[PDB]
């Protein structure tokens, strides 16, 4: 007796913030936390639709997301920890020698 | 909506909601009462957590149905846990896991 | 359902590219060598190509709910391989310079090579996700390989942030659809409309946020800003295949894609794609006109010509020889990029280490290597699409292609963009020629040289005789 | 299973908001542990339990504590930027949060309209996510054991002293 | 107001008040039996009325939150990680269809209890004691849920009930040997027990994230470490060694009994069997300890799926 309306209303909202986050936070830190928020989002959209049609594949396609995220998550904080090491500064802005 | 479902469901909110509040209330009880007056392997070793973590949710969602999955399942997760193994193989040989070289 | 023995010898190249990984894996754990696990990687691709030949001997057929296996997917899936080869056969030299681990080049190589081919096979949501995924993660590692090297780290972030901003996108795409559509499958992605109710604002929606990862992928317009930097910063093989297999497989499960689903001739869609694909052609050539960076240019190029692709795809529903234009277009652009990033990497190998430079120099380049220089300059005419090149060919598919299909837009911008093409890479081409002030001896530099010549000669040989490719790709049909 | 779903969502995005709009990693990674418990919380009021428990195990059992790891190992103590505090001033934030706000109006507009019968939150255990698995995803499974392969050779790579 | 189903609600959660505060009891009495052995409750109520009348102390410049936050932690998580046991028919808390699954969530978040308590605590040696200890117990967590499974896979669910009347006629203990070992040694080192009791003791640059805790949050930390023994006990006991059943008894004298006997058993653990290094710690785990559950699930299902016919 939920809406499926409601749960996908939820996700987009969570995935609305966690853009935001990722957008406005200097800090590359923030940033890896607000691609976790979004990722998780969709996969909180994922067992939404799962859940509303009675299927497993909304589940599966969760556990392919976290997957995801796990990997991406050490890949990028592998990537913070040698930034972090070659240049002591978390700053996003300071690492754009690459222009047009 | 079983009379029993739902007495066990209100007994594991009872139980949560007592035993947070006993922790709670004791430590208010405890601040209230009285008078007054790094190294990078850290990191590989939860980063290996991690990963091996989500492989181990892949057998724990192989391990409750194994009979329904038969023996193709068995061959699936037998080729998912070498896969695995060649993994923890392959780390441990190259030093990763070693924690004093 | 199940997997027959029949499904088996249809995986051949997925199951042999994932033994290769495990095998080189264990190689790698038992001692650290360079030339032994190079050759066992380019030995499993090689290997995967004649598995090809062996799935092409069986039918076309649905291994699993998620993969389809026909003709289409053995020439993208060949096409994966061959990008492969050549990456590895261009990482040697640049290995050889290079201070640190060399091995785990190529386990990133051969598990993007498998998401290659889980994308060329991908019937599925899940396995589109899931061979986007496996090309992009070894992708993070490749770029920022060299990661001691400034520019090298920064590309290496800015694609993992990027990356990961798309697959989220992609993802929740994929959910409204799913939420919209009760099956994953791409021919039910619109099944249950009808009476011209195709267009479902949640389906429209949920595709829109996959374009935005798929273009993303495909550096289309408006996602196409991190492809300079990407491809600049990266080391030369990885540019290589950046440039071209991630590239063509994303873009061959795209293909497929909207090739099966029923929401695929939407006109909200379509509309939105011709819009993605004039300003993906306009301001990808618009965009490399004042570059001296080469891997910059490059990058614009790819910009530009997987708008042309693009214009390909537009015509899909309402053409016939769209899958064709696309498959020969991308069997003359695999080549061509192949040649053209190989000269960039045979002149960049050995690594010089992360401190000095790795600039180019591109000029003067026939005093002290013509054959070089050649090659280059047969890359950059049929980059620009010049007849008696290959890319001459793509070109006039797609003008035949968008001719067709009375998408006149489509066809004057990719007239336009021609031409500014033809200003910047007749600029690279002669100033090959021109003269320069001031600024190997092993077999596989030799077979760099060796790749990049024979691409040279297949594009010149394939532009003057194309009736083998057209031929080859008309043979590699989907199924209906 | 509906007065639980609503809380927790409404708890979820109050604790996100609070996650991108603050200053200390160790808090902010907090709010975003508490977020995932309101999260899994919502996966269990809609039926899909193994989600729960992977939510739990997982994503604020495993990927924050390596996020917690990394804060406690770089040593964060206002590094020019706490300090700074640029997100919270309007003329950074304000232009994003437009357009996070038109893109949140535009995908709800597309959300409503659709049919919805509603969600009948009947359990979907985990034993048919495992015969769905190891079933009609058999080729996911491996490819995710080779995508998580990668991702640990990359992590490997980079992250690492020497 | 009177009703037969209003009755069994109170009935049930009555039970479940029970069974909280016998645990809770339980662990306190562990704790003086352990302090003892290596009126006793009137000296346990003396000690609490000391934690209670003790001025409670945050440091200056540590993080108020995190630092209460963390025993909270540390009681808590196992201490709801109990609920999914059943020690007599009829005398559960909760029959979830997760279980064993709740149990690895609440271990999952009680390496937060150490990991905030490092943290929180102003000290750089005991950021790294707290950080040596968390690779510890990560370590150990990796194969804790494959261990478990082992028994899950034979029972064929997650469901802790139907685990203990899979054991009805063989406990679990005699086929899932290695997962019992595994599980021993996993759950000994997630709740930082003997002989995982001090990773910090191997350099002279770490310390115990103990320190600096007074009053009734160090007393929140030791109970939390007793209860989580109490919990890991009747865990292994419902897993391994067929929970509630027995020949002559009544059931929930069996299963104190047995799980009196494993408390009892991590005592002499404690007190006979040495330390071993840091190094050998984390090498143990990572290199025996996961492969070992891994080939025991394996070996595991292609037992169960030949003996289908
Ligand atoms: C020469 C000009 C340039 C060409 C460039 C090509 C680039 C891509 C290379 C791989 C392309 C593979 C394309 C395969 C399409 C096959 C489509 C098909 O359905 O083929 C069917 C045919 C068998 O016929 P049939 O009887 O219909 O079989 C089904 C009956 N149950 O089955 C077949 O015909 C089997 C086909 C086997 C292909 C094996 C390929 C091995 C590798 C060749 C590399 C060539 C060198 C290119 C690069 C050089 C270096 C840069
Ligand atoms: C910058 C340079 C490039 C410029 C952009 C590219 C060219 C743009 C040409 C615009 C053409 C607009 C056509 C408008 C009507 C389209 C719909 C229609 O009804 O078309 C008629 C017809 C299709 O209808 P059908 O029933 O099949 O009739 C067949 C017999 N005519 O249609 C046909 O059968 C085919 C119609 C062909 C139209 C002309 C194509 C060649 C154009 C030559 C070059 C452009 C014009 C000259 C240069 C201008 C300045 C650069
Ligand atoms: C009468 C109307 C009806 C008939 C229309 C027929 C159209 C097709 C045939 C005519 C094409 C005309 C092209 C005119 C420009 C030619 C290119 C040129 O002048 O290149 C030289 C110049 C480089 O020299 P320089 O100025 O020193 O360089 C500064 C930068 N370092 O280069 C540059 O400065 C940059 C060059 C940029 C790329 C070339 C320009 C492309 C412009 C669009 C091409 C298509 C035009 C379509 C019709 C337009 C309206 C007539
Ligand atoms: C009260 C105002 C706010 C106070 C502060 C916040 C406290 C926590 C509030 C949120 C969590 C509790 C919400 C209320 C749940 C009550 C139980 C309930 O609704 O059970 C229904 C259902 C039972 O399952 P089912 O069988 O489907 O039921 C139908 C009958 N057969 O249940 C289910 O299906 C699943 C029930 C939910 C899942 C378990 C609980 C998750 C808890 C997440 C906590 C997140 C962090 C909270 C932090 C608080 C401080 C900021
Ligand atoms: C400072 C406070 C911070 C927050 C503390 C916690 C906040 C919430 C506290 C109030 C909880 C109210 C009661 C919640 C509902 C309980 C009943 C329930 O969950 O039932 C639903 C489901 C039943 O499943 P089953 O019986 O198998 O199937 C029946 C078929 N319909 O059963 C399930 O789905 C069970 C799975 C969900 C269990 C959730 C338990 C609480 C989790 C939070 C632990 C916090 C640990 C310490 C802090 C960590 C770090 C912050
Ligand atoms: C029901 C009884 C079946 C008995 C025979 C079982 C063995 C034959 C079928 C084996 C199928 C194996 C499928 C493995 C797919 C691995 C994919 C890996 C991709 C990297
Ligand atoms: C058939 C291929 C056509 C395109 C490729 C063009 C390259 C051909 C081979 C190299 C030619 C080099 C010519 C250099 C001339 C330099 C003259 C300098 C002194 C005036
Ligand atoms: C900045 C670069 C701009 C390039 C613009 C190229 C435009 C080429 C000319 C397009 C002409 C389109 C004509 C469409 C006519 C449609 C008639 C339909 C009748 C039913
Ligand atoms: C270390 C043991 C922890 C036990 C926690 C739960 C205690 C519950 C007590 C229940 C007692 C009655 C059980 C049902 C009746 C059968 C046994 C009767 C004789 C005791």
């Amino acid at each position: 007796m939920i809406p499926l309306q409601h749960g996908l209303i939820l996700a987009a909202i969570l995935f609305v913030l966690g853009l935001t986050g990722l957008v406005i936070r200097r800090n590359l830190l923030f940033m890896l936390i607000g691609l976790e928020i979004m990722i998780n989002a969709s996969a909180l959209a994922f067992v939404v639709a799962g859940s509303y049609w009675g299927q497993t594949d909304g589940q599966v396609m969760y556990i392919l997301a976290i997957s995801l995220a796990a990997a991406e998550a050490s890949i990028g904080l592998a990537l913070l920890l040698q930034l972090h090491r070659r240049r002591q500064n978390l700053n996003i802005d300071s690492v754009s020698e690459m222009r047009g | 909506t079983s009379t029993e479902v739902i007495a066990h469901h209100w007994a594991f909110a009872i139980f949560l909601i007592v035993a947070i509040g006993l922790c709670c209330l004791m430590l208010v009880g405890g601040w209230f009462l009285g008078g007054r007056a790094l190294s990078a392997k850290f990191y590989l070793v939860a980063m290996f957590f991690v990963i091996f973590d989500v492989e181990a949710l892949y057998l724990f969602a192989w391990s409750t149905s194994i009979r329904e999955s038969g023996w193709v399942g068995f061959v699936e997760a037998a080729i998912f846990i070498f896969v695995l193994l060649a993994g923890l193989v392959y780390l441990v040989r190259i030093g990763a896991l070693d924690w004093t070289p | 359902m199940t997997i027959t023995p029949q499904n088996l010898i249809a995986l051949l190249p997925l199951l042999i590219v994932g033994l290769t990984v495990v095998v080189v894996m264990l190689s790698i754990a038992w001692r650290r060598n360079h030339f032994l696990n190079a050759t066992l990687s380019v030995i499993g691709l090689n290997a995967a190509l004649v598995s090809l030949w062996f799935v092409g001997q069986a039918g076309a057929m649905d291994v699993t709910p998620l993969m389809r296996v026909d003709g289409f997917a053995m020439l993208y899936t060949g096409l994966v391989l061959l990008a492969s080869l050549a990456t590895c056969t261009f990482a040697y030299p640049w290995l050889e310079g290079y201070n640190d681990n060399k091995d785990e080049f190529y386990l990133l190589v051969l598990i993007a090579a498998l998401g290659g081919i889980l994308l060329a096979n991908a019937n599925h949501l899940a396995s589109l996700f899931l061979g986007i995924e496996l090309i992009s993660l070894p992708l993070f590692g490749l770029v920022g390989y060299a990661f001691r090297q400034k520019r090298s780290l920064e590309a290496s972030i800015k694609y993992t942030i990027l990356s990961a901003a798309a697959s989220s996108f992609l993802l929740f795409g994929m959910a409204l659809v799913y939420a919209q559509s009760g099956d994953l499958s791409f021919v039910a992605l619109g099944k249950n409309l009808g009476d011209g109710m195709l267009n479902e604002p949640l389906l429209l929606a949920g595709f829109g946020l996959m374009i935005v990862g798929l273009g993303f992928k495909l550096s289309l317009v408006p996602f196409h800003l991190w492809t300079p930097d990407v491809y600049q910063g990266a080391p030369a093989p990885v540019s290589t295949f950046l440039a071209t297999a991630s590239k063509i497989a994303i873009f061959g499960v795209v293909m497929r894609l909207f090739l099966y689903a029923p929401v695929g001739d939407s006109e909200a869609i379509r509309v939105v794609l011709a819009i993605i694909a004039f300003a993906s052609i306009i301001f990808g050539n618009l965009m490399a006109l004042s570059q001296t960076n080469i891997k910059r240019l490059l990058g614009y190029s790819s910009i530009s010509h997987l708008g042309y692709l693009l214009v390909a795809l537009i015509a899909l529903q309402t053409g016939e020889m769209s899958m064709e234009a696309v498959g020969v277009y991308l069997a003359g652009y695999l080549f061509s990029s192949l040649g053209a990033f190989g000269v960039v990497s045979l002149m960049s190998s050995p690594y010089r280490g992360p401190d000095a430079d790795s600039l180019f120099s591109y000029r003067g380049l026939f005093w002290h290597r013509p054959i070089l220089a050649a090659v280059m300059t047969v890359m950059m005419l049929s980059l620009a699409g010049i007849p008696m090149t290959l890319g001459f060919i793509g070109k006039f598919y797609v003008l035949a292609v968008g001719v067709q299909a009375h998408l006149w837009w489509l066809v004057g911008a990719v007239v336009v963009g021609s031409a500014i093409g033809l200003y910047y890479y007749l600029r690279v081409a002669v100033s090959l020629y021109l003269h320069a002030p001031e600024q190997p001896s092993n077999w596989q530099y030799s077979a760099g040289g060796i790749v990049v010549l024979i691409s040279a000669l297949l594009v010149l040989v394939l532009g003057v005789w194309p009736q083998p490719l057209i031929s080859i790709v008309r043979l590699a049909m989907p199924l209906m | 299973m509906e007065f639980a779903f609503y809380i927790c969502g409404l708890i979820a995005i109050l604790a996100t908001l609070r996650v991108i709009t603050h200053t200390n990693p160790v808090h902010a990674l907090l709010y975003l542990i508490i977020s995932l418990l309101a999260i899994s919380g919502v996966f269990f009021s809609l039926g899909a339990y193994f989600a729960g428990a992977l939510e739990i195990i997982v994503y604020a059992g495993a990927i924050m504590v390596l996020f917690v790891f990394v804060v406690m190992m770089l040593n964060l103590g206002g590094s020019e930027i706490e300090q700074e505090r640029q997100w919270l001033k309007p003329q950074v934030w304000i232009g994003p949060a437009i357009l996070s706000a038109i893109m949140l109006v535009v995908i709800v507009y597309a959300i409503l309209g659709v049919n919805d019968q509603g969600i009948d939150g009947t359990p979907i255990s985990a034993k048919a996510v495992g015969i769905t698995l190891f079933g009609p995803y058999v080729l996911a499974v491996e490819l995710a054991s080779m995508l998580l392969l990668a991702g640990l050779v990359v992590a490997f790579h980079v992250g690492r002293e020497e | 107001w009177i009703s037969p189903e209003l009755i069994e609600i109170l009935l049930t959660i009555l039970k479940a008040v029970v069974i909280l505060l016998v645990v809770v009891t339980c662990g306190a009495f562990m704790s003086f039996g352990e302090r003892r052995l290596l009126g006793g409750s009137l000296q346990l109520v003396a000690d609490m009325i000391k934690m209670f009348f003790k001025e409670d102390w945050i440091p200056k410049f540590s993080d108020r939150v995190i630092f209460t936050l963390a025993p909270m932690i540390a009681f808590t998580s196992l201490l709801l990680a109990f609920a999914i046991v059943p020690v007599s028919p009829g005398w559960v808390v909760a029959d979830l269809n997760i279980g064993i699954l709740f149990f690895l969530m609440m271990a999952g978040l009680a390496v937060y209890a150490v990991l905030f308590a490092g943290w929180s605590s102003n000290n750089k040696y005991s950021l790294l004691g707290a950080m040596r200890a968390s690779a510890q117990t990560l370590s150990y967590e990796v194969f804790l849920g494959l261990s478990l499974m082992g028994v899950v896979a034979q029972a064929g669910s997650f469901n802790m009930t139907d685990i203990v009347n899979s054991q009805a006629h063989v406990w679990n203990v005699i086929p899932q040997f290695f997962g019992f070992i595994t599980f021993a040694i996993a759950g000994v080192a997630v709740c930082h027990r003997h002989p995982f009791d001090q990773p910090e003791a191997e350099q002279e640059l770490a310390d115990g994230y103990h320190i600096e805790y007074s009053g009734m949050k160090f007393g929140l930390f030791f109970v939390g470490e007793y209860i989580g023994i109490v919990t890991i006990s009747a865990l292994m006991v419902t897993l391994f060694f067929g929970g509630w059943q027995g020949p002559l008894l009544p059931p929930f004298i069996w299963f104190a009994l047995k799980t009196a006997f494993f408390m009892m058993m991590f005592i002499l653990i404690r007190a006979s069997l040495p330390r071993p290094r840091y190094d050998q710690v984390m090498s143990f785990g990572w290199k025996i300890c996961l492969p070992l559950t891994l080939i025991n699930l394996l070996v595991t299902a292609a037992v169960i799926l030949w003996q289908a016919q």
